[PDB]
């Protein structure tokens, strides 16, 4: 049976390139750069003692969510950078955290293979563990909520669950990734969502089946951040040969590559603006840098970061953007 | 030409002091990395070069170029007791980190939970105080010895003792380290030489011949005086790169600005 | 085993030209860049960060 | 500026502030052990002795606190989840003696220890190596020889020879040699020693920190 | 759940102990408010200890007379009390209130206590009468003297509902927002200056007196109470 993979590749390729009339490159080309787009350290969150390597911004764009080794999850008032909310983790070793789009819970995970629940609404007060989503065989590397009740986890195993916090077992599990997911990204109308795993590879699920619709290859090394752009048509996936690539659903098919000769080490984390148009990536080297998503050009520098930029997210408003690093630091730009 | 030339070595000496002493300050306090009690002591003793680098030389060089003093009949005892009372704190200031050093590498468990910022603080005030209690007794015009009980207290008190408490911390973090190819121990001996050659050729010339001079074994002249206080001066250059330079953490600091 | 029909299922989606797929990102873009904080500096005044 | 309710909120986060530090400054003299090592290197046993995911065991020793993280368990892939222990005071190495003829362990083991050895995240860390089960080294030896492994092995097969060649070629993996120190120890089954030598490598590594902090090392 | 001991009758010029044991929350990380209501007047505020002891606020009626003071091990909360007078009668609450973006300060109030003894902002609700119905929808007034739309946009204003016989119960807190448990009926919104509580589909156990309290400024202040028959 895996005699025909071959040509039903080739068949794919073929028809990827017939379809492929032209590139984004010489679309855009008459369209005016966005300049430079100069961004300044509105705000430092300071309070972690440790390397940081989640964060998740809020839908009332203040409220956000960090994770960082010394196991515990601090909100912050990003406004007032007063930290809501201080909760210890039972494992220490967490490498994702969520926010969940009502804000009533916050989940996290990491080498444990649970993605922890927490309730910020709890009428005791202290945060507690709502429940726990048990089962993964291989360290969570993201789980992104879908609703109070439903939530996705990616991890090492390879594969991604679906979960229900109020049933606390897998619904929907998706498989047929070879490497180990490391990112997950949620579409607008939350109906499809995207995960990257260390295959080079990019995966398009439904969460209501969990068929896989679409393959996305491209990448030289393994995918560690991914985003959806806004319209939900199209995502941009960071991969550890130090090149971003933007995906287009409908295409099927690579449109735009971001890359530089300075820039000579992987990705950690992609995010996008409200418009799309400026795509925000954090690298290696301890900086991060903003990519035009049409004209694909470097509009700006985000520097300040002492270590790697291992998380970023924008609000979902684009007021501001706030990058985590490994130096214990989040930075609202 | 001579007094010219004396003029900008002393200038340039006095500005590359302050400077050096700006510079650890400032990427002691922006880097996070630097913020520990060991590094606190170092940022004291660089606090306290500065203070006498831009207390004390200005005031020096304009003594030194043309020897009539008159800025003011009580401002010379302001000044004599200021200047020494920053040389005391900037001895203590070594000796204390040679004891916390020795402390670190010797009882690096128990000495753990003791190192905070609470201990640092603790010992630049016990040295702020030691040095005010050597110089309160006093309080062209320069210090008279004539008190002799005086003199040599302060002397055994400022530098005599203090020294015999480095040497013997530093060697006793020699021998901890011998005892934990031989190219590392080679290195670690030659910065504990090299600190300790630092230390005695600025300072014990100076008190050798204040010694001297107190005792009345000898008249010292002016201009030998004046060298044997430039090379004391010298230790506040020389103590930020010694305590600076060897530290991958203020390698990374500096390279940063 | 299930790779070979999970590829075969997936060949046979449905498939667009790449022009037009551009055309409409560009428009969002166009369209959603006067409402992108970002791209624009907001003023002071209406920025809650400062 | 602040009104009643905002005073409170910023009351609220010193207090979240005040409670963080004082957890990292507890966290800081805690000490974190990494445990790596074959399936059947033994480690569970040590981590048992000594006391699905990552296993954290905490235990003390002469007033330190020390916490072993079990990556045992862990099958995904090895770089995007190793340099997480980047802050390890040491990391401890289970090796199987008696695996050097079962079916090839003793090979695997050591394309771990090169791979975390030298591994850029652990350049500065030291490993405590550990050799496990020498009791039945010791007499498996004499049926099989160790020659039938690695023929560039030389001598007589005896357990001391045989176990300081071993040693010798786990030490000459090292390509950080000026930068890190290997600690190799026999486990014995020895409960109190073996808790005693971990306790002295900590130790010796704590203070190598302390002299590179002193630039003497 | 909170729960008020030492109460009883008090010569003038005594003084008592109040405590007010903590259950069922995490009372370290709550801050405390006591409220005493007269049997017939209004609510009245008293004094407030956040969370740690690390800021103990007073009303200038007692100011200097009353001290307050937490004991997180023992989850009570005391209130020691001396040179108690004539109006000092009446029934003391403990009000449970957390400070964070988005928190319900004043969500829980203890049964209470009752003791009988032998500049600021005010807020007025001429319209102490509004006989209702059940089915229909009524609105309540409230208006201060001082604009509480703060520079942040947060208009500090909090609803209480006090049914016969039982402890206010937080209805509204910040003048948008419902307390958890509170019926989508009750409506917050007004102006700056201008306040109103809105009521729809009214039935039998909304009854009871409606209290309009600021909180932009310490010492919180209560309206005089809108009863609903
Ligand atoms: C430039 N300064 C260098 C140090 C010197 C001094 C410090 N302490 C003393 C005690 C006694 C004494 O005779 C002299 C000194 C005063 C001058």
């Amino acid at each position: 049976l895996r005699q025909e993979a071959e040509q039903l590749k080739n068949q794919i390729r073929d028809a990827r390139k017939a379809c492929a009339d032209a590139t984004l490159s010489q679309i855009t080309n008459n369209i005016d750069p966005v300049g430079r787009i100069q961004m300044r350290t509105r705000r430092t969150l300071r309070g972690h003692l440790a390397k940081i390597y989640a964060m998740h911004w809020g839908t009332d764009s203040r409220l956000l969510v960090s994770a960082s080794q010394d196991g515990k999850l601090i909100i912050w008032d990003s406004y007032t950078t007063n930290k809501v909310h201080a909760i210890p983790l039972r494992s220490s070793w967490v490498m994702t955290c969520a926010y969940a789009p009502s804000g009533n819970y916050v989940a996290c995970g990491g080498l444990d293979n649970i993605c922890s629940i927490y309730n910020l609404k709890t009428r005791e007060g202290n945060v507690r563990v709502s429940r726990e989503l048990a089962g993964h065989t291989g360290y969570l590397s993201c789980c992104r909520f879908l609703d109070d009740n439903q939530i996705v986890t990616s991890s090492g195993d390879t594969t991604c669950a679906l979960w229900d916090i109020e049933t606390g077992q897998q619904t929907t599990t998706f498989t047929g990734h070879t490497g180990d997911v490391m990112s997950l990204s949620l579409a607008p109308d939350t109906r499809l969502f995207v995960s990257g795993a260390c295959d080079a590879s990019a995966k398009l699920w439904d969460v209501r089946e969990g068929m896989c619709r679409q393959t996305f290859t491209g990448h030289e090394s393994d995918i560690n951040a991914i985003c959806f752009f806004p319209n939900g048509n199209a995502f941009a996936t960071g991969s550890d040969d130090a090149t971003c690539r933007l995906f287009d659903l409908r295409a099927d098919q690579e449109l735009m590559t971001y890359s530089h000769d300075n820039i000579i080490c992987g990705i950690t984390s992609v995010s996008f603006s409200k418009s799309g148009r400026l795509l925000l990536a954090g690298y290696d080297d301890f900086n991060c840098n903003v990519w035009d998503a049409l004209k694909a050009d470097r509009a700006g520098v985000l520097a300040g970061h002492d270590n790697r930029v291992s998380c970023l997210g924008v609000t979902d408003d684009g007021m501001a953007v706030a990058t985590g690093s490994w130096d214990s630091f989040l930075k609202i730009w | 030409t001579e007094k010219m030339l004396i003029c900008m070595t002393l200038v340039v000496i006095t500005t590359l002091t302050t400077l050096l002493n700006l510079a650890v300050i400032m990427a002691i306090g922006t880097t996070k990395k630097l913020h520990q009690p060991a590094n606190y002591l170092i940022c004291s003793l660089a606090v306290t070069d500065l203070l006498v680098a831009v207390l004390v030389m200005p005031l020096s060089i304009i003594y030194i170029v043309m020897d009539r003093w008159k800025l003011g009949y009580f401002l010379c005892e302001v000044w004599l007791s200021v200047d020494m009372t920053c040389c005391t704190c900037s001895i203590w200031h070594l000796c204390v980190i040679a004891l916390d050093r020795y402390w670190a590498i010797t009882n690096a468990i128990e000495y753990a939970r003791k190192r905070t910022a609470k201990r640092a603080a603790l010992m630049i005030l016990t040295v702020w105080t030691i040095s005010i209690f050597i110089s309160m007794p006093p309080l062209q015009c320069t210090i008279q010895h004539d008190h002799v009980i005086y003199t040599i207290y302060s002397t055994l008190g400022a530098f005599y003792i203090p020294l015999t408490l480095i040497l013997i911390l530093y060697y006793r973090i020699y021998h901890a380290a011998k005892s934990l190819s031989s190219t590392r121990e080679r290195k670690a001996a030659r910065i504990l030489g090299l600190i300790l050659g630092a230390f005695i050729l600025s300072w014990l010339p100076f008190f050798i011949k204040e010694l001297i001079v107190g005792l009345s074994i000898y008249t010292v002249s002016s201009e030998v005086a004046d060298f044997l206080t430039w090379l004391g001066y010298v230790n506040s250059l020389i103590n930020p790169l010694l305590y600076t330079s060897f530290n991958e953490d203020f390698k990374l600091a500096f390279k940063k600005l | 085993r299930k790779l070979v029909e999970q590829l075969k299922m997936e060949a046979n989606i449905d498939r667009i030209k790449v022009s037009k797929a551009a055309a409409d990102l560009m428009a969002y873009c166009e369209a959603h860049a006067k409402e992108d904080p970002l791209l624009t500096p907001v003023p002071a005044s209406e920025n809650p960060f400062r | 500026t602040l009104s009643a309710e905002d005073k409170a909120a910023v009351e609220r986060s010193k207090m979240i502030d005040r409670n963080l530090r004082e957890d990292g400054e507890k966290a800081a003299r805690e000490v974190k052990l990494l445990l790596l090592g074959a399936g059947e290197s033994g480690k569970n046993t040590i981590v048992k002795q000594m006391k699905t995911g990552i296993v954290e065991t905490h235990f003390t020793f002469k007033d330190l606190h020390f916490k072993m993280f079990d990556v045992g368990a862990q099958r995904s892939e090895r770089k995007k989840w190793i340099h997480c222990f980047e802050g390890v005071t040491a990391i401890i190495f289970c090796v199987a003696l008696s695996d050097y003829d079962l079916v090839n362990r003793m090979h695997a083991s050591m394309k771990l220890f090169d791979s975390i050895c030298n591994n850029k995240w652990f350049t500065d860390t030291s490993i405590i190596l550990f050799l496990n089960k020498k009791d039945l080294f010791e007499e498996k030896i004499k049926k099989s020889p160790l020659t039938i492994c690695y023929p560039e092995y030389a001598g007589s097969n005896t357990y001391e020879e045989a176990a300081a060649y071993i040693q010798c070629q786990f030490e000459d993996l090292n390509k950080r040699k000026d930068t890190k120190e290997i600690y190799t120890h026999f486990t014995c089954s020895t409960d109190t020693k073996n808790v005693q030598f971990v306790f002295d490598a900590v130790t010796d590594v704590i203070i190598k920190n302390n002299l590179k902090d002193c630039g003497l090392f | 759940q909170l729960v008020e001991s030492g109460g009883g009758l008090v010569q003038p010029g005594g003084s008592r102990k109040l405590s007010c044991s903590a259950s069922g929350f995490a009372f370290s990380s709550f801050g405390m408010h006591w409220v005493r209501q007269a049997p017939e007047k209004g609510l009245e505020w008293v004094a407030y200890i956040s969370s740690g002891s690390g800021t103990i606020y007073y009303a200038d009626t007692v100011k200097g007379r009353f001290t307050i003071s937490r004991d997180d091990p023992k989850n009570t909360l005391f209130l020691q009390m001396t040179s108690l007078r004539s109006e000092d009668t009446a029934m003391y609450y403990c009000v449970r209130s957390i400070y964070y973006y988005g928190s319900s300060p004043f969500d829980f109030w203890g049964q209470g206590t009752t003791l009988t003894v032998s500049s600021d902002i005010v807020m007025t609700q001429a319209t102490s009468s509004v006989p209702v119905t059940p089915g229909e929808s009524v609105s309540i007034s409230c208006r201060s003297s001082k604009s509480l739309l703060h520079s942040n946009g947060n208009t500090y204003l909090y609803w209480f509902l006090q049914r016969p016989g039982q402890s206010p119960q937080l209805l509204i807190y910040r003048m948008s927002n419902l307390a958890s448990g509170v019926p989508d009926r009750f409506s917050g919104s007004g102006s700056g200056t201008a306040f109103t509580l809105t009521i729809s589909r009214l039935e039998a156990e909304d009854v009871g007196v409606y209290y309009c309290m600021q909180h932009l400024e310490y010492p919180l202040t209560f309206g005089a109470g809108t009863k609903l028959e």
